[PDB]
């Protein structure tokens, strides 16, 4: 018999992104080659099969630094991290291959799906 | 607010 | 020029609620009289003006335990904490006064609004 | 996916 506030989930995500921008309560640095990205472990787990696996691990859950595979593109990661916190994906011709490869590695199935559909339309 |  | 995934914010919130149920990465206990509630500080701040103020405070941000005013009803808090993590509000005749008082204290304006409208319809 |  509950009532539901339609905009609540979007409002929560907007405030989690505000916390990220101000670097409040971030508890991990994701290292992608020469670049560093601060984030909240809980948001990363909620969006990515890879981070969900990493941060449920009894040893890795306590790490303050996570280094990604050297093949991972920093811009691709940046675009996906922005997507995690906003629901918006900056998908462009010049970045689509890097975004799709990063989304496959991060296990973000909905992003992989759309990247596949956008590439198929161009061939 | 809505009835879900 | 971004594209947007409609269900993303709801999917994030569902996984944050799963983390809460499994007690993963919870970093605070909220004490309401004889009852204890584990939560994520980031979610509490994102939903409540009171917790936003508390956890941006340079001393209170590091506390693992927060005690609420003894006038706060544990059931009212439980209903609001469930709302924070799900967008669903279990608003009933028997709990509406406690929910509205708790929402005013927690500074959850949208919940206060609706409680006011539901009470006005019954008078 | 939509055009926001
Ligand atoms: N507790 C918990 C919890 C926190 N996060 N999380 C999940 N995170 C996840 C796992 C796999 C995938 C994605 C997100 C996006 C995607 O494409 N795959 C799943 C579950 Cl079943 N549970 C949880
Ligand atoms: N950074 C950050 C950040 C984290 N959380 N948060 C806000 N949380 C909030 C503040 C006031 C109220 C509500 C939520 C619900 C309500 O009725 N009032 C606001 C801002 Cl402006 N910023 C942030
Ligand atoms: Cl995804
Ligand atoms: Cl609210």
């Amino acid at each position: 018999s509950c009532i539901q506030f339609t905009r609540h989930a979007s409002d929560v995500l907007l405030n989690l992104n505000r916390l990220r921008s101000r670097d409040i309560l971030t508890d991990v640095v994701i290292v992608v080659s020469r670049e560093q990205f601060r984030a909240h472990k809980t948001v990363l787990m909620a969006c990515s099969g890879l981070f969900y696996s990493i941060f449920t691990d009894q040893l890795k859950c306590n790490l303050s630094v996570i280094n990604l595979d050297p093949e991972i593109n920093p811009e691709g990661f940046c675009i996906l991290l922005d997507f995690m916190y906003t629901s918006r994906l900056n998908l462009r011709e010049g970045n689509i291959m890097a975004v799709m490869a990063t989304a496959m590695y991060l296990q973000m199935e909905h992003v992989v799906d759309t990247c596949r559909k956008f590439i198929k339309a161009s061939e | 607010w809505v009835i879900p």
